[PDB]
């Protein structure tokens, strides 16, 4: 017999875009790169694009963009696996890699999924020359 | 950011200048507190008085100062480098006097002893000495005036201030009893002060544990109240509050 | 104020007290207190302000020696304010306290008006589990005296 | 701290779970506190004697914070002079300025 | 690095706008491009420009016509995708931007 | 006060349509121009949509 | 004044208080009566440590 | 980044920064905004002078100051290093008129202003001058408005602005400058800039704004200033 | 929308007071200004409390120093 | 926590056991005391009074410990 075989994406946050006020356009771009490929994709097929995977949120703090994060989470039909960028340095070598890998891993396995990345910038900097 | 920090001269990459800020928070390491407020015709500056010991003489122990014959200043922070601002600012009032041939303006004293330190915060000979110079005077144009003379050059002018540990509360304090009719005699200039001075330590005052040096358009020579004269203003104005 | 012909405004001076905060000798002087200020919430009609303070009572405090007129007249309150907000299996259940207090339960008519109120306010409340649990209780308590109107 | 996966709480969702947090240097509040104070070592060092005069003596000179103060009052005094509950009186004094911190 | 290991050692400059109109060409193949539409002046608007950021031109702008419940694309489409595609972050600062003469 | 109209029209967004209708009624009224009454005609028909009149 | 989250939810209703509070900071000096602080104060409440 | 290479300013950085100045020119952005347009017959300076504190007298300590009759100069950046700038900046001039019997150029005023700078960021012991300067002035027929940097660089300006949101003011002013512009309207401009990155409410007596005409430079008192945030709103 | 609030209270001048106040000091007015009015009692919430709460957040951002500047 | 003998099989528990020391913690004891002094240490006066009191003390006087409140840590 075979067993049917899990970490993330289990507490549905209960914000929605009705609980966002404005923020009409980053709405309307975050939707067109995260949902909609994943509802209508013929849309995508149609006029022949592979949808834009992969979009980043910057700005001042307090402008709600986790919130924004959570309510695509809120309204999204498949997966969403939250981890924030300051996790993945730690201490032991190799590990924030290992994570990185597995966060990518987890969410293949769990078929369609959005990542999202709470704060990048301590690790996603301009690469730089390392001397240590 | 903690290696631009051992050196007056080293800007912070976010262009901050931590020694600077360092003589600050020197300033907030005497205990005391000090308080000044101006009224129409009057300047009055109030210290608190610690002599903790039968042995000290309380007649020496003072942060009221006499810069010249008609400005004062209460000095707060550390005693030797208060002390040296001191003698600085009465040698620059004497130079003022020698070579313009008029008492130098209480502004232009503030401006000058701001100047000195700014020289020391921008070149690496000496630490800014960490203490905070509140200086009143009568100007004849003008009226009573209190400034500061912050150890990093900043020397604004002031309706009423406060310096040391309580500087905070004693803003708050006298920001709300200025929004209220801000015209305040000379009785009622000492009683916000001592007021402020009170209520922000949480202790009301004895006689000897305050000291208040004043000026007065009618009488514009800085002048040192006695114990009688605190002691009546304490309790008259306590009975009649 | 209340005697002199106003109460609009002696509620309003009552109506400050932070005997919560005060810290009196023990929880008597308080609670005499936040009584008074709900009596004086309802008869400004200040229902709002009565809840409030109701749910600043900790009724299990009642359970005590002396805490009987206390008891008798929070309740009485109680129905007075759920009486206005239309309730009925609330009122039932404070009547129902009212005559579990033993005082109530030591005079033929005192402790029959609470048993006659116990009932109305069970057959008034619309009909649900708890409702029908509380009927079979009331017609379980066995001291309704039979009295041949309301057992019927 | 080498720990990041510890952020902050946010995970409330039930009534009568209200939290202290303690530390120097959602909660939006504060109580300041001072380390000694103007005169209640006097009820400190009263309610600390577990075994009124000579409390004030003691609080004369005292510069204290906790009870400590008041356990070596006791043991001190006990345990090296009257051996070689009152009758301590100054001696609770003489333990304090002893007090080297 | 050393020979041996690294026996060759392939570079990949941005394309020289050949290779960028080969790039549009390839990723606009499955694409509904109108008549008129020249990919020439496209990889002419793109200087500098590497292969991702011209699929990303073309994605852009098939988003464009996405987002006018279209199937179409037109010059102005690759205008205004290069545009948003091709968006720089030049200094702020003039004083920064003004040290060196 | 045209943002407004559309985003009443077609997203069915009457919180945007009366946010841009507000910013056209306050711009009207500043210049003290006539288009104003229609601004404040749709700020209040954008209310009563909105399920709360 | 965090006494008023259990024994009442008047912050329900008219207002909102994003689940209220859930305490203060209880800044203290190297050690004051923290622990304590606490203590007493729950024991009035009722509640538990 | 190059860590070692930013705590002194006699030193280049492997690629070639001096990383020390970059630092002063991040705490002159880091600074009260002020904003410099050049009308087409004048120039106008303007700079938020909030306050900390209803306490603080605002008519003691000024930011745009005079330096002859006709240059002025406001900043941006640290308010000691600004004195020092100004004090330096009239002690020039007056060399200058003494030599020559003539007021100096505004071009002058700003190069010998900038050698100033430049003297002080060449050592290991001196600090930088954490400010930048906004110097207006009336040389010649036509208006000058010049700025200085601590590196000892300094340019010529159409408008411009620095402090705290400089990119939000340039942006305003790419919108709303138009080169045949006049003082008058200039003036409306740096108020409106100013007002687009100035918290609470922009009081005639908590806003500093000079003036530069044929007439000589001047700071507007604050009754002109009510007056003309009175009709700008 | 989930608060309830007077009649007298309009937030359409506390958005056109000029600032720079993000989402997250707006929400923190809202919730200082619903704490004020509950420690208070005073069971509404009134222009005063809205107007105490957007004067402590928009002054949070202050107790700096002044030569900086 | 008991030791007991049990079963090998059912794992039932029979006769109990009283109690059982490794023979290193049986070891873990001074058998020959030692002796040298206590004059033997110098300097840490003020350490070895407080040691001395702090254990012994409430060994042997354990009863006016407890008589005047004191806690023997
Ligand atoms: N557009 C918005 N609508 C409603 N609330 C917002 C909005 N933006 C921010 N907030 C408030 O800010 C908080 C979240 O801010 P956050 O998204 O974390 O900002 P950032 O991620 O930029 O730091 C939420 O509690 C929310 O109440
Ligand atoms: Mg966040």
């Amino acid at each position: 017999d075979v067993l049917p075989p899990m970490l993330t994406s289990d507490q549905k946050p209960d914000v929605m875009y009705a609980d966002i006020g404005g923020m009409d356009i980053q709405k309307q771009e975050v939707r067109e790169a995260v949902e909609l490929p994943l509802t209508h994709f013929e849309l995508y097929k149609q006029i022949g694009i592979d949808p834009p995977r992969g979009v980043l949120m910057y700005g001042p703090p307090g402008c709600g963009k986790t919130m924004l994060a959570k309510a695509v989470a809120h309204h999204t039909t498949a997966a969403f696996i939250r981890v924030v960028g300051s996790e993945f340095v730690q201490k032991y070598l190799g590990e924030g890699p290992r994570m990185v890998r597995d966060v990518f891993r987890l969410a293949k396995e769990n078929a369609p999924a959005i990542i999202f990345i709470d704060e990048i910038d301590a690790i996603a900097t301009k690469r730089f020359d390392a001397q240590t | 950011s903690a290696g631009f920090d051992r050196h007056i001269t080293i800007f912070s990459p976010e262009g901050r200048l931590y020694q600077v800020e360092y003589a600050f928070k020197a300033i907030n390491q005497g205990g005391l507190t000090s308080v000044a407020v101006r009224g129409k015709d009057c300047a009055v500056i109030v210290t608190q008085k610690k002599v903790p010991d039968k042995l000290l003489d309380s007649s020496t122990v003072t942060h009221l100062f006499k810069i010249t014959e008609n400005i004062g200043c209460v000095m707060t922070g550390m005693t030797a480098d208060s002390r040296s601002q001191v003698q600085r600012a009465r040698y620059e009032a004497a130079n003022w006097k020698y070579k313009y041939g008029y008492e130098i303006p209480v502004d232009m004293l503030c401006k000058r002893i701001a100047d000195i330190s700014q020289v020391y915060t921008q070149n690496a000979e000496m630490r800014p000495l960490g203490c905070c110079m509140i200086l009143i005077g009568i100007d004849e144009e003008q009226g009573p005036q209190v400034y500061k003379c912050d150890p990093a050059g900043y020397y604004c002018g002031f309706k009423a201030t406060a310096a040391g540990v309580k500087q905070t509360e004693s803003t708050s304090f006298l920001e709300k009893k200025v929004k209220k009719k801000f015209d305040w005699t000379f009785e009622q200039t000492v009683e916000t002060a001592i007021t402020c001075l009170s209520t922000v330590l949480s202790i009301d005052f004895k006689p000897s544990e305050i000291e208040v040096g004043v000026v007065t358009v009618e009488n514009p020579k800085f002048r040192i109240l006695t114990e009688a004269e605190i002691d009546a203003h304490l309790v008259a104005l306590a009975e009649r509050d | 104020k209340e005697q002199n012909g106003d109460v609009k405004e002696a509620a309003s001076i009552l109506q400050e007290l932070q005997v919560e905060t005060y810290g009196s000798m023990e929880k008597k002087e308080r609670v005499e207190f936040i009584l008074e200020q709900m009596r004086l919430c309802l008869a400004v009609k200040d229902y709002i302000r009565t809840q409030i303070i109701s749910k600043k009572i900790n009724t299990k405090f009642f359970q005590e020696e002396n805490t009987e007129k206390l008891k008798l007249k929070y309740y009485n309150l109680m129905i007075q304010l759920d009486q206005h907000e239309g309730s009925y299996l609330s009122i039932c259940k404070h009547y129902r306290a009212i005559y579990d207090t033993p005082c109530i339960q030591a005079e033929s008519e005192k402790w029959q008006q609470a048993l006659k109120s116990v009932v109305l306010y069970v057959i008034l409340a619309p009909f649900d589990n708890e409702q029908s649990d509380l009927v079979h209780r009331i017609s379980g308590d066995k001291k309704l005296e039979e009295i041949p109107k309301y057992k019927d | 701290l080498m720990e990041l996966l510890n952020q902050m709480d946010g995970f409330d969702t039930l009534h009568r779970v209200k939290m202290i947090m303690a530390t120097n240097r959602r909660l939006d509040r504060k109580i300041h506190i001072d380390l000694p104070n103007e005169q209640a070592r006097l009820d400190i060092l009263k309610i600390h004697a577990g075994p009124e005069i000579d409390y004030e003596a003691i609080v004369k000179l005292s510069d204290g914070f906790n009870g400590a103060d008041l356990r070596n009052v006791c043991t001190e005094a006990g345990m090296f002079a009257i051996r070689a509950v009152q009758e301590d009186f100054m001696k609770a004094v003489r333990k304090v300025a002893d007090s080297k911190k | 690095l050393r020979p041996g290991r690294i026996d060759r050692k392939i570079e990949f400059p941005p394309p020289n706008e050949e290779a960028r109109l080969d790039i549009l060409k390839i990723h606009s193949r499955k694409m509904n491009l109108t008549r008129g539409i020249n990919l020439r002046k496209i990889a002419e608007l793109m200087p500098g420009a590497s292969g991702a950021e011209v699929k990303g031109v073309c994605t852009e702008a098939g988003m464009y016509a996405l987002r006018e419940r279209r199937v179409h694309v037109t010059q102005e489409d690759f205008e205004m995708a290069v545009a948003k595609v091709m968006q720089k972050d030049s200094e702020k600062n003039m004083s920064i931007k003004k040290l060196w003469k | 006060m045209q943002s407004g109209i559309i985003h009443a029209a077609e997203e069915k967004d009457w919180k945007t349509a009366y946010s841009y209708f507000y910013e056209a009624f306050e711009g009207y009224d500043s210049i003290d121009s006539p288009k104003a009454i229609t601004s404040l005609k749709y700020m209040l028909l954008c209310k009563i949509m909105l399920n709360t009149p | 004044e965090v006494i008023e989250l259990p024994l009442t939810n008047p912050e329900l209703f008219q207002r909102v208080g994003i689940i209220p509070p859930k305490g203060c900071l209880l800044y203290g000096p190297p050690g004051t009566g923290k622990t304590l602080l606490a203590r007493a104060v729950a024991s009035q409440l009722d509640c538990n440590f | 980044a190059e860590r070692g290479y930013s705590f002194s300013l006699t030193t280049f950085s492997p690629s070639g920064k001096l990383v020390q100045i970059e630092y002063a020119l991040a705490a002159v952005a880091g600074g009260a905004p002020s904003v410099g347009i050049k009308a087409a017959n004048g120039v106008v300076l303007a700079t938020e002078k909030k306050q900390k504190s209803i306490l603080y007298d605002e008519r003691s300590v000024h930011k745009v100051e005079p330096i002859t009759k006709h240059i002025g100069l406001v900043y941006s950046g640290m308010g000691p290093d600004y004195r020092v700038l100004v004090h330096r900046a009239r002690k020039l001039a007056q060399q200058y008129y003494l030599v020559y019997q003539e007021p100096i150029p505004t071009a002058q005023l700003v190069q010998r202003v900038a050698s100033v700078m430049q003297e002080y960021t060449q050592s290991g012991g001196v600090r930088p001058f954490g400010v930048s300067l906004l110097i207006c002035g009336w040389n010649e027929g036509r208006p000058y408005l010049f700025q200085s940097d601590p590196s000892g660089a300094y340019f010529a300006w159409k408008a411009t602005a620095m402090g705290k949101n400089y990119v939000n003011g340039k942006t305003f002013l790419e919108k709303r400058y138009n080169e045949d512009l006049e003082l008058e309207d200039a003036i409306h401009t740096a108020i409106l800039t100013l007002k687009e990155s100035f918290e609470g409410q922009m009081t005639e007596d908590n806003i500093e704004v000079g003036i530069c005409n044929e007439a000589g430079f001047r700071r507007l008192t604050p009754t002109e200033v009510k007056d003309y945030l009175a009709a700008i709103a | 929308s989930k608060m309830n609030l007077s009649e007298e209270v309009d937030l359409e001048d506390y958005v056109a007071r000029p600032d720079k106040i993000s989402g997250a000091d707006i929400n923190s007015i809202c919730q200082e200004s619903g704490m004020l009015a509950v420690r208070e009692n005073r069971y509404i919430v009134l222009a005063k409390d809205f107007e105490k709460a957007y004067k402590t957040v928009i002054k949070k951002d202050e107790q700096e120093h002044e030569f900086y500047k | 926590g008991d030791l007991v003998g049990v079963n090998k099989d059912s794992y039932l528990i029979l006769e109990t056991l009283p109690t059982e020391y490794d023979s290193r913690v049986k070891a873990m004891e001074v058998d020959e005391r030692p002796t040298e002094q206590y004059s033997d240490i110098g300097g840490l006066d003020k350490q070895i009074q407080e040691l001395v009191e702090a254990i012994v003390l409430p060994m042997n006087h354990k009863e006016k410990f407890e008589n005047l409140g004191i806690q023997p840590p």
